[PDB]
């Protein structure tokens, strides 16, 4: 008795196409994102590097696992024998634990990035990132190991408890308590920041004001000297050709705040007023740049990890405890939940990342 | 960049006549909004600064009104000293941006123009050159239509016409026009026809000479 | 007497660059910004940018980013703005000023500087007399063709007579410019006493004075 066998082929043929076109979609959106960045020498970062190592396993994913997934899942047997499915079983382990394991490592770049900016760019390079995604799919093969020592049903070892626990341990929750601490950083720095900034045009703001209406020197100095600490901070939030542009706007507004106190010391107050007045140009001009997606999008990552693979691990766990009112419909359900995350994870990062948009529209 | 559409381009007044010139922001200015007179390429008079404070020495028929993005300067009761372009720059975010202006021309009486036709000078004929000049001066309104016959039918090229702006005193306009032929071509021919053509009259205004005299 | 005093016209090759001037007086020069601005004949100004002199800190039009270099000599008080590669886009009327403040009652400019970016030769102006074909009033006039660059200034009798005078714009043909002048006064006046035209070149160095006299 397999539960398949009594689904009649009217629906066999409909359940050939969704699982043959959740497949292609997972090799050509993956390949879309890997030639991406092939394809482009701006996003030649240590950032997409990873990316694509990401959608380097998630085709691998696409043609390895998932077109013979379903001769297994559509009819529920096995035909094509013992030196096959020892191979097949080790690239859905490893293969599903290097995607996972993968988004650690996109979120170990992001936190370090976003944490330690200044050192950590130093160790950021092509070559620290390559150890990542190899010593990330070395761990990988190493969890398929331990049940290669010990016909028509291809499972594997669930006799060995302590591997079962390990498995779902070194490959899921350690990856999302990791995923949830990393998530938990960033999100307090990243609205720390904003806050930081609010404060920033908060002060460059609330002094201009003290200066338009001031009755002497000392008053427009401490304000003045107020506006400038402000602005060489904003200077700081967020290599060399963009951000250039950025900075200069900044060292416009300093110099502004510059010649206008040396008015204020040589004790010329009416012409600090006017050459202050100029500052509101400034300001009103960079109004419209000052008014945090990157943080935003690895909350939909977090999310559509969370929804993908929590269950399929949860069920993986009370079943060798516990049929406890079970089928196994749903045991092949959350399967495919987990590899839909090899789909899911392209299809986000060109709604989120907006160089895989400029892309794809093309 | 804030865009500073003024309407309307070019605006016909009386005097005596109450005037509201508009300016609108493309976004909000507040009130970094100023105005300014320009009779030609001469620097700019400042009218009105920040919207509504008024220039020292500025005439008071001139006053300014506004915030945001609709702005509008007013002349109670407009002079005939007021022709000119109007110009409200904003000075709220760089960069600074100025209006395409609104050219303000005064009304007056009609004045058909006293046309005058003048052949070549014997200078000019003894460096081998031929310059018929007309002048049409002192008319309103200043749309005019200058045309040249050489012995009866049209002449298009070699033709040179120039205008004055709108006078100071008599609010009246002016405009030269210059045939230049060869010396050849020049004594070739015998009658030369300056046809000019104007609301003042249905048929054509037409100065006349011939090279016999 | 607060006044800027900017340089003369400039007559200046394609591809070439220039300097204008700007001169301050009676205002401490140093303590107030200065804007450049340009106008083209039958348009709006734009804005280049401003310097401040006590400094020489300076913001530029993205427009103008790599066309002016605003830079400023404290010691004589002055302001310079520096075009580079010209064009024909680049003749137009450059005016520098004190910008408009809240604090201050009046703002104030240059006299405005013309540039005439061309590859075309310096000539000196033939100047014809034009007298009357052989009637209260009577009209004569003068003739300044084959010029270029411009100006031409033209007067009538040293100066003198400037009443009932219609002197017309310049209007370029192939690299040559022609301007006019007529000039209006009662029979009894001429040919009475002598009308004369004066028109002065200074690209040429050309002063020239044709007195009009009957056909
Ligand atoms: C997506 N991929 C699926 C793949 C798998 O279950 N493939 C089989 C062939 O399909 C089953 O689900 C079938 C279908 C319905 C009932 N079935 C079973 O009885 C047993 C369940 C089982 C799971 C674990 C241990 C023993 C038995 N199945 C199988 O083994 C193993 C994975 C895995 C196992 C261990 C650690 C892992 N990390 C990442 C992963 C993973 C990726 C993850």
């Amino acid at each position: 008795y397999i539960y398949q066998d009594s689904i009649s082929l009217p629906w066999k043929v409909l359940l050939v196409m969704l699982l043959a076109l959740i497949t292609l979609a997972t090799t050509l959106s993956n390949a879309f994102v890997i030639a991406t960045v092939y394809r482009t020498r701006k996003l030649h970062t240590p950032a997409n590097y990873l990316i694509a190592s990401l959608a380097v396993t998630d085709l691998l994913v696409s043609i390895l696992v998932m077109p013979i997934s379903t001769m297994y899942t559509v009819t529920g047997r096995w035909t094509l024998g013992q030196v096959v499915c020892d191979f097949w079983l080790s690239s859905d382990i490893t293969c599903c634990t290097a995607s996972i394991w993968h988004l650690c490592v996109i979120a170990l770049d992001r936190y370090w990035a976003i944490t330690d900016a200044v050192e950590y760019s130093a160790k950021r390079t092509p070559k620290r990132a390559a150890v990542m995604i190899a010593l990330v799919w070395v761990f990988s093969i190493s969890i398929s190991l331990p049940p290669f020592f010990w016909v028509s049903e291809c499972v594997v070892n669930t006799d060995h408890i302590l591997y079962t626990v390990y498995s779902t341990v070194g490959a899921f929750y350690f990856p999302t308590l990791l995923l949830i601490a990393l998530y938990g950083r960033i999100y307090v720095e990243a609205r720390s920041r904003i806050a930081d900034l609010e404060d920033n045009w908060e002060t460059l703001n609330d002094n201009l004001k003290v200066i338009e209406k001031a009755d002497n020197a000392a008053q427009v100095k401490d304000a003045l000297t107020k506006m400038r600490a402000a602005a060489l901070d904003a200077q700081k939030a967020t290599d060399s050709p963009e951000m250039k542009d950025f900075r200069h706007g900044f060292d416009i507004l300093v110099g502004q705040i510059d010649d206008a106190l040396k008015l204020a010391n040589e004790g010329k107050v009416k012409e600090a007023q006017a050459a202050a007045e100029q500052l509101k140009t400034t300001r009103n001009a960079y109004i419209q740049k000052y008014l945090r997606k990157a943080t935003k999008t690895l909350g939909i990552i977090l999310g559509a990890f969370i929804v993908c693979w929590l269950p399929f691990f949860i069920i993986s766990l009370v079943m060798p405890i516990c049929a406890c009112w079970f089928h196994l419909a749903i045991f092949d359900f959350f399967t495919w939940l987990g590899y839909l995350n090899s789909l899911i994870n392209p299809i986000i990062y060109t709604m989120s990342n907006e160089d895989f948009k400029q892309a794809f529209h093309k | 960049d804030i865009v500073l559409t003024q309407s309307p381009a070019t605006l016909s007044v009386t005097p005596g006549d109450r005037v509201s010139l508009s300016c609108r922001a493309s976004q909000s200015v507040s009130n970094y909004l100023h105005w300014y007179q320009q009779k030609s390429h001469e620097s700019p008079r400042l009218l009105i600064k920040y919207a509504s404070q008024s220039i020292s020495g500025i005439p008071s028929r001139f006053s300014g009104s506004g915030s945001g993005t609709d702005f509008t300067l007013s002349i109670n009761s407009v002079e005939t000293e007021d022709f000119g372009m109007y110009f409200c720059q904003q000075s709220n975010s760089w960069p600074l941006t100025f209006g395409a202006g609104t050219k303000l021309e005064l009304r007056r009486a009609d004045a058909a123009p006293t046309v005058s036709i003048f052949p070549p000078s014997s200078e000019q004929l003894t460096s081998g050159g031929a310059s018929v000049v007309c002048f049409l001066n002192n008319f309103y309104p200043k749309d005019i239509n200058v045309k040249w016959k050489i012995d009866g039918s049209e002449r298009q090229n070699g033709v040179l016409n120039s205008w004055t702006d709108q006078d100071s005193k008599d609010s009246t306009y002016s405009m030269s026009s210059t045939l230049t032929l060869t010396k050849d071509e020049y004594e070739r021919h015998n009658s030369y026809t300056c046809e000019a053509t104007h609301k003042t009259s249905t048929s054509p205004i037409v100065k006349s000479f011939n090279r016999n005299e | 007497q607060i006044q800027l005093q900017q340089s003369g016209p400039e007559l200046v090759k394609p591809g070439a660059s220039v300097k204008i001037s700007c001169k301050a007086s009676g205002y401490t020069f140093t303590d107030f910004y200065i804007n450049w601005m340009k106008q083209r004949p039958g348009q709006g100004l734009e804005w280049i940018g401003w310097i401040f002199p006590g400094s020489g800190n300076t913001h530029y039009n993205e427009k103008f980013k790599g066309k002016a270099t605003l830079i400023v000599d404290t010691s004589s008080s002055t302001a310079f703005m520096q075009l580079n590669s010209l064009t024909s886009e680049d003749s137009a009327v450059y005016f520098c000023t004190r910008p408009v403040s809240y604090y201050y009652d009046f703002d104030y400019w240059g006299q405005g500087t013309t540039l005439t970016v061309s590859s075309a030769k310096t000539t000196a102006p033939s100047v014809y007399p034009l007298a009357p074909v052989c009637g209260s009033s009577v009209t004569l006039g003068c003739l300044v063709k084959g010029y270029f660059p411009e100006p031409v200034t033209l007067t009538w009798n040293s100066g003198s007579l400037s009443s009932g005078v219609h002197t017309f714009p310049a209007v370029l043909q192939s690299d040559l410019y022609t301007l006019s002048s007529s000039v209006t006064v009662t029979s009894s006046t001429w040919p009475s006493q002598s009308i004369t035209c004066n028109v002065a070149h200074p690209a040429s160095s050309t002063k020239v004075d044709k007195k009009i006299e009957p056909r």
